[PDB]
């Protein structure tokens, strides 16, 4: 934990002398939430019908 | 051992004895547990027409009855076991000795030596 | 109840446990009714008597669903009241399930059931089975198949001498469960 | 006091330890002590009559949510003081779950469970499975069990080596265990 | 033997004797030792009701005692072990040799005899 | 002081070896002794009574938090000194957490459970456990499942089984350990 | 001095070897004296009770960080005297750590319990279990565990064959080893 | 769960010691859900066929 | 065998015999050769309060005691083996055979008999 930007030992190395801990990478991707590709063509379309 | 293997049912009776007053004795056998069973055989039989073993020493077991322990009950030296089969006559064993399997109290195994099949015993009392 | 869906005697008749005092009428009694509320309770048939209920509800959805903890006994009108109401509702529900359709909103159901018989062949068949597994399998000795030992080297085989699972009933109810 | 819920002679009884004894009745007394502590904590379920609780909330959940630590008894109110309140709030929970919808913030009520003949069958079940395993495992063997497949990679034996799962426990008291 | 094994209670006592002034003698059983032991069947059972095995050579072991090792006591030829259950009668045990498990001095193996199991049997003192 | 919440007698009834002569009064002190503390180490519990404690304390986070030391106690404020402050502050701690919010700031509060009638039974199965395991098992033979003695043709198993914690002693304290989150 | 803190007749009763001698009272205490050549080489501990210490320490750490080579006891303030610095500082550390914050820079304080010292009981039981696998291990019998799962590459048999690893005391010695 | 913005630690890591959890992360696309091509194609045909 | 189960620490000794002028005769056991062997029961062993055994046969052998083999040495029928523990009492064994272990002339095999064990025996001289 206490690698964050302003910490004690923030951007060094990680030390683990044995029992070796298991860390993943999580994505979370959350780069299409409100689904552009199905919304922008609902916003043209209740555009286009009020003639715009 | 499965308790689906223990798939002969049996009585054990205890053995009442007195002389009849014309001077020869009888014998009456009282059952005294009821359960399920399991039997094996470790010898070979002879029949004789009427059913009786032919067995020589008498006191060489030939089956081997397996049944619940109960801590209660002494197996004496007069017990006898009889069998009761469907379509098969019914068998008379003599008991000959017991062994508490393992010693863990859950199981006792009869050391037992077949008397006489034939249909014309005498049931128990 | 119970000692008229199942007589000791069947028990001790399936089990061949009669003879060993070691299993005595109250702990097999207690076996008895261990098997009977986790078949009540994987297959969902309430053996419980009655057990009135007050909980509070909250709508969930815009079509408006209503869920349940405990089912209703299909017939008997779950009544709504609070939650802004000034006249209690009541509802019906649907035999089987627990979802209803419309200073907090309550609900007060009964659940449950009253009559002694319909219980079907099939699930006593999987309570002597998880019965006549506890009385001769308790927590010791995992052992393997065919009721052997081992000595794998690596592990073990793992979830051996658990109940209702090893024998029978879990599969002997599946029957009467559904989507 | 445990002898009401279950008394030894069950344990002697269903251990098959009646005969031979295998071990003295104090220490009996004391796996008995450790299984009704073990099962009591892992289920969330206490079996006191109460424990009156006080606690302090932080509310989170922007729709207004609030965790319990307990879980409520049944119908009793719940009362929320403090935090800014002119009066005590008064909400009612829903049976078996420590969540409620809305100079610090509080809240007492109490843990359920007030009779005896409550626990059904099942904690008292699967406690006899656990007491029996601990009657014969000392800790002498090894007896470690495998989880899931690749063999660990430091090339150990494997993992849970664990009374009251390796027994019947788990299983057995689960099917009161809440999946959420 | 793994720990658990060892599942049985027994007294392990030495016997002394002397002579009834009326005639007969008399043997004095006291406890020396009493701890945890596991036991184990090697010989079937004649029991002869009121308890007494029927065994005939008498010199035969009938059941094998292991226990912990201990280097001063000096297991006899006049040792007895009396071991008592929960729900069955007591059982007298006579020692007829010891076994030094492997040499290593952890356990003792006591080949000993079933005299009698009855509800009327003697305690040690 | 380990002589009154674990008598020796109750050890020699659970090992079985009450007639041992070739475990005397001493070593079997050390054995529960060394398994008092290698097992209490690892769970991060004193034994001993409500014990108070008195530490500094460094915020962390933006919105501000503080993460004590010791679990404090259920319904007792612990309170805030020092460090800026112009009167203690009292705080009220959520039963089992340790993380509060609001010339080094310190503070007080007092850990451990009320009575002297100590350790609960789940922390003394694991130590009888400990020491059985200790006692007729030294590490010199590598073993197996049920406590065979294997071969392999290639490396053994025993990369643990030797003297580790294979008995249910270790997993059983941890019932009580607390996963973070 | 050693068999003070290890009495000869504990190594016995504990490795079995009574009423059954194996290697002669002589090579015992050889193996004993290279037995605390492993351990506290392995742990980084020394022997001695309750010292107090004094030692130049740094600050990488731009921060200000400082990591002491030892625990000091709760409550105790460490001073930093020397280098730049009008007069010595009181800092309070925190429980069980050595995570510090704020010509050669210096600090001094105490280590160790307050209490009697021997020598932690607990790293002991390794050095008795190292001893024990030193007397039924002289050398010649091939015993051999798996640290990797995989191969060796060739047919070679694995390897860990060390001791003090395949004993039981890497993994007893090292509650008393920090992970950094 | 409070890792959300504006959660009591949010943004800071997840240390589980002992009994490995497991997290799978969902896709849920859900951006084609009006099938964009064969529906452009449906009004392309509805369009010209009042000759637009 | 593992060398690290050679575990016994005995001293082998030659039986030296003559007549006291009183009348009666006389034995010394002289210390031949001393080292590490291994021994292993092969037989039950009855004690006797005073120690001594009460083997009848005194010719089946009770324990066998394996050691470096020796080309130079003859163990021969008057060979006997003192072995002194740390805590329990010293022992002597009278050797009745020898085998070299599969001829390979790596160990012998001396297959003896125990013949009193109790804390009042003659050491070697």
């Amino acid at each position: 934990e206490e690698t964050k930007p302003g910490g004690d030992n923030g951007g060094e190395i990680i030390f683990i002398a044995g029992t070796d801990v298991k860390v993943q990478e999580m994505k979370n991707d959350l780069s299409d939430i409100h689904s552009k590709v199905p919304l922008d063509d609902q916003a043209r379309t209740i555009a286009g019908n009020f003639g715009i | 051992m499965r308790t689906a293997d223990r798939k002969h049912r049996v009585i054990v009776c205890s053995q009442q004895s007195d002389v009849d007053d014309e001077g020869r004795l009888l014998i009456t056998r009282a059952g005294v547990i009821q359960g399920w069973a399991a039997i094996a055989p470790v010898k070979a039989i002879r029949f004789s027409q009427d059913g009786v073993s032919m067995q020589k020493d008498t006191m060489q077991p030939t089956h081997d009855i397996t049944m619940n322990y109960n801590p209660d009950v002494n197996v004496s030296v007069s017990a006898w076991v009889y069998e009761h089969r469907l379509k098969s006559p019914p068998r008379w064993f003599k008991v000959l000795s017991v062994v508490n399997v393992d010693e863990c109290s859950r199981y006792m195994k009869i050391r037992c030596r077949l008397v006489e099949t034939s249909d014309d015993v005498t049931p128990p009392v | 109840n119970l000692d008229t869906l199942l007589p000791l005697q069947t028990i001790r008749e399936h089990a061949k446990c009669d003879d060993n005092p070691r299993v005595t009428d109250d702990l097999l009694k207690l076996y008895r009714e261990a098997a009977f509320e986790a078949a009540e309770l994987y297959t969902g048939l309430s053996f419980t008597p009655e057990k009135t209920i007050v909980e509070p509800i909250r709508l969930k959805g815009r079509r408006g669903k209503i869920i349940l903890s405990a089912t209703p006994i299909a017939g008997r009108p779950v009544v709504f009241y609070g939650g802004g109401l000034g006249s209690p509702l009541e509802l019906i529900p649907r035999p089987g399930s627990n979802v209803l359709f419309f200073s907090q909103l309550m609900a007060t159901y009964v659940t449950g059931r009253r009559c002694e018989n319909s219980v079907p062949a099939g699930i006593i068949i999987g309570i002597l089975k998880l019965i006549a597994w506890n009385i001769n399998n308790p927590g010791d000795e995992v052992m393997s198949v065919r009721n052997t030992l081992n000595a794998n080297a690596q592990g073990l085989i793992g979830g051996t001498n658990n109940g209702a699972v090893i024998s029978g009933a879990q599969d002997e109810w599946f029957r009467y469960r559904r989507v």
